[PDB]
């Protein structure tokens, strides 16, 4: 067999799922200052009762 | 001694019936890192010697 056909290739353009990514997160933000000024607060605010 | 044939049409790809999608009305929630906010009131009095 012979053909007078011409070819041609189409494949969708298949499904992709993007995750939720960061570089950093609020917490490691919160925890990059040297002194949390509400932790240290609250730390020391205990000093009678402890 | 030597005889070809033409080739015949093809099956062509349906036309994928696609898809169904159903209307709504949504509300997106998130967490919360806002502080529970309500007021006060102080009473003391300085004192100094
Ligand atoms: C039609 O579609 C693609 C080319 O766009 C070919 O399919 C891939 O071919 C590679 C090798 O080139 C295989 O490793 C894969 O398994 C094939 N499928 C996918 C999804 O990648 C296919 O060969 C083409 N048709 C012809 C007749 O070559
Ligand atoms: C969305 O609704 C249509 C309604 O026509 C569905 O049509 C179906 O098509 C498939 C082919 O894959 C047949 O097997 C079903 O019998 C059809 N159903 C009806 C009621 O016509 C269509 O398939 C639906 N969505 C998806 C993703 O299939």
């Amino acid at each position: 067999t012979v053909s007078t056909f011409i070819d041609l290739n189409i494949t969708m353009l298949e499904d992709h799922e993007f995750v939720p990514l960061e570089v950093y997160t609020r917490h490691e933000i919160k925890d990059s200052g040297l002194l949390d000024y509400t932790e240290v607060q609250r730390r020391n605010q205990l000093h009678d009762l402890r | 001694a030597t005889v070809v044939q033409f080739e015949q049409p093809r099956r062509c790809p349906t036309r994928p019936e696609g898809q169904n999608y159903t209307e709504g009305i949504a509300v997106v929630f998130k967490e919360n890192i806002a502080p529970y906010k309500f007021k006060a009131t102080m009473y003391y009095k300085d004192v100094t010697v």
